[PDB]
RNA sequence: ACAAGUAGUCAGAGCCCGUUAAUGGGUGAUGGCGUGCCUUUUGUAGAAUGAACCGGCGAGUUACGAUUUGAUGCAAGGUUAA
RNA sequence: UAUUGGAGGUAGAGCACUGUUUGGACGAGGGGCCGGUUACCGAAUUCAGACAAACUCCGAAUGCCAAUUAAUUUAACUUGGGAGUCAGAACAUGGGUGAUAAGGUCCGUGUUCGAAAGGGAAACAGCCCAGACCACCAGCUAAGGUCCCAAAAUA
RNA sequence: AAUAGCUCACUAGUCGAGUGACACUGCGCCGAAAAUGUACCGGGGCUAAACAUAUUACCGAAGCUGUGGAUUGUCCUUUGGA
RNA sequence: CUGGGGCGGUCGCCUCCUAAAAGGUAACGGAGGCGCUCAAAGGUUCCCUCAGAAUGGUUGGAAAUCAUUCAUAGAGUGUAAAGGCAUAAGGGAGCUUGACUGCGAGACCUACAAGUCGAGCAGGGUCGAAAGACGGACUUAGUGAUCCGGUGGUUCCGCAUGGAAGGGCCAUCGCUCAACGGAUAAAAGCUACCCCGGGGAUAACAGGCUUAUCUCCCCCAAGAGUUCACAUCGACGGGGAGGUUUGGCACCUCGAUGUCGGCUCAUCGCAUCCUGGGGCUGUAGUCGGUCCCAAGGGUUGGGCUGUUCGCCCAUUAAAGCGGUA
RNA sequence: UCUGGUGACUAUAGCAAGGAGGUCACACCUGUUCCCAUGCCGAACACAGAAGUUAAGCUCCUUAGCGUCGAUGGUAGUCGAACUUACGUUCCGCUAGAGUAGAACGUUGCCAGGC
């Protein structure tokens, strides 16, 4: 339904494919958040970049 | 730096940007080139011709898609609808 | 069990040497065997002369079969020569073992004495190697 | 005057002083951190180069023409040169 | 990114082709001799084995091209004014070259340094973690750690 | 130099519980010699202060929060806050 | 250009692999070709299918030609290689000249100049009954800017005017300008008499990395040694240590790090030359050989060469091997 | 579904072996006068016929011997990650090839006569 997906580790250092990923869900900084709609879409995204992420059921 | 040693095999000649140049599912204008090629890796289909280089170029405008011809072929097709 | 007879290209680049045997896993030929654990490049002086070896031992009693054959050639650049100018010539021809790989079969002579003789084989092998039978069940 | 120091910073007792009065000035036992600056380089504490130290002097300007931008006239016209 | 559609022949496998190869069947040619016999030797034909950058009946992963299209993001292109750059480096990974040598050399693909301070690695451009607008004698953590030097478990 | 032959083929009995081999592994041992001074843990030192597998704390940055402050940009006008 | 120059090789085009399954991608990397050829080896219409193999035979060097069933093309395609090809792009045969003129929507490539592919529209053809197909050879090399000069058209300009000389335009010719984006129409050498500007961007010295070579150690144990692998010595092979040699790399030093021998002075390692302790032996003791522990000390004087080294003459208990720019 | 045309499909479609059959359709056939047929053959090609004949080509049925198709599961490899310098290890996706079962002796549109 709705999911919470925050920036654990930083992106320096990580392919820019990856960081680019990281811009497309719309995370700035590192421990930056953002809530966004259970979506196959997104899931894609938070899935090729979950080592960097985490995700909540908020 | 060494001497008098040399080798007989120092010479290549310029590629030639072959391969696809349209996929399945954009338009193409008529004209078109989708595939160069040398022999016939893929024959013309529908509204497709073959140059003299063997290129593949639409005859009009349209969607393209890539088919198989019998076991182990491939055409290449153009539909008008759009 | 030396070298091609001949090949079309005669300064190939090297081997790979990392991963499994791609076959020859297997006794298919004789009783007992032996096969490898690590990988090398095994070179026809090596095979010849761990061949030399096991037949002195086994006192031509019973059969034995070369799993291994030395195909691909290396290069070694001359003596005292700075980098480049051209590719070097043939040294040598080896063929790459990894490990699984049988590198001697053998028949008709006794348990004991074909594993005594694949024994002093192993020594002559710069490859750790396995005393293995024909596998069966 | 038992100490191993690119010489500062930061933390701080003790001892003297008192201002452009403000959460003040001088020195600093002792602790923490810390290999000048320029040039040139892939990379310089560099044992690469350059300067002993102070002071003064010491390097993209001007003429004419083009191009572009800003500004200003006035506009199917605008503008003079000698 | 999710979902479709497609070009291509790498990794891996495989021997159907070009070859490279180890054993075993099976009849036979020039020829041991008198066209000969038998050994063989040059192959024909099989059965079991294997090898390959310039072999392929096969064939991924991933990359790439595009979509009737979605969802999240915020760039992208055109024209004009001004440039600097054409000495790169190391690590990780796919390869050539060398000797499965080099802090070697030449490519591909990341990252970092260059142009990057801060914490860790004793010290140590390139490694690990992380990008410094300016205070603060506030708090939480990453890599690394917790007996003393030296903050934290003699858990 | 013929040979001198006891003991583990072999067990009652000295007497009475065990004893060859095999794999596949986890951790060590040997192989192991170089030049100023330990000098192949940073030092002390460590039989856990090593290693493995779990678990729970805590420290740790100029990362990220907290409070105050610049300076630009995009929004609301909350012409102020974001 | 160049793993420093020099010497050798190379320089432009096409094909293949390296190239990591789009494209692209480098090395003085691994393989080969091109500087043409075809008036049919072009266009079109209609026909036809191949190499080899045996069941084989007038020849039968074997297989020439001929015969017959299988032949996935194992053959041919003018040439290198790679993609293709029985729709045949392969082989005949008949007509033929499209190996056209004017162009080109669009696309590919790509810094530029160039290069590549084009449906279609006119003009006029060829072949075919027609539909159609044909702007060269199955595809990809077979090439060279400009300036200049020549030749043929055109009748555009042409210096007061009419002509003309000269230009312009279109067509074409003349380059191993091959160092192939071509400095000129025209070009070889030595500088130890050298000079200046630069560089550790780049060599000689040593420092650093590596350890192919080099010194030493080991492992297996055929074997020699009466017998006997293992007193000693150890082949074929295999694994290492060291950083003293010959090198490889080009990382500090060219606004200077004096380089070889000898002299003076040493200092340190031990894989020990003597001396001390031992295991051994194919050691009766003296003898020697081998291995182990050992670095405290000691470890000559001369002849010959600049020599290090090495040889030689006398001694000594020994006349050690290396590091230290 | 017969029977003959003519598209369509990756041979699951095919090859072989066996067994039938002619519903006037198909062939083989029988001839060269003709249009024609050449190089080198009336073979072919063209044509004129029908006396013959299921013998073959053909069609229908059987059979997996061959060829073809071919999973599940496991394995190799590999994207990403985390360790690490090992000819590596682990976690997570994706996931071959070979082989094994098996599939399979085709389906099929249209047109014309059939029944
Ligand atoms: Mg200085
Ligand atoms: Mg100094
Ligand atoms: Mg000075
Ligand atoms: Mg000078
Ligand atoms: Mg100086």
């Amino acid at each position: 339904a709705k999911l919470q997906i925050t920036l654990t580790r930083s992106v320096i250092g990580r392919p820019e494919t990856q960081r680019k990923t990281v811009e497309a869900l719309g995370l700035k900084k590192t421990n930056s958040s953002v809530v966004v709609e259970d979506n196959p879409a997104i899931r894609g995204q938070i899935n090729k970049v979950k080592h960097l992420v985490t995700v909540e059921e908020k | 730096k060494k001497g008098v040693s040399s080798t007989k095999n120092g010479r290549d000649s310029e590629s030639k940007r072959l391969g696809a140049k349209r996929a399945d599912g954009q338009f193409v204008t008529g004209g078109s080139i989708l595939y160069r090629q040398r022999g016939t890796k893929i024959y013309p289909g529908e509204n497709v011709g073959r140059g003299g280089d063997d290129t593949l170029f639409a005859k009009i405008d349209g969607v393209v898609k890539f088919e198989r011809k019998g076991r182990d072929k491939k055409q290449v097709s153009v539909y008008a609808v759009a | 069990m030396l070298l091609p007879k001949r090949v079309k290209y005669r300064r190939q680049h090297r081997p790979k040497t990392t991963g499994r045997s791609k076959g020859g896993n297997y006794v298919t030929f004789g009783e007992f065997g032996l096969q490898a654990t690590t990988t090398s490049w095994i070179t026809s002086r090596q095979i010849e002369s761990a061949r030399i070896a096991m037949t002195r031992y086994m006192k031509r009693g019973g059969k034995v079969w070369i799993k291994i054959f030395p195909h691909t050639p290396y290069t070694k650049k001359p003596l005292e020569v700075r980098m480049g100018a051209g590719k070097g010539a043939v040294e040598g021809w080896i063929a790459v073992v990894k490990p699984g790989r049988i590198l001697f079969e053998v028949a008709g002579v006794s348990e004991e004495v074909a594993r005594e003789a694949l024994r002093l084989a192993s020594h002559k092998l710069p490859v750790k190697t396995k005393f293995v039978k024909r596998e069966e069940l």
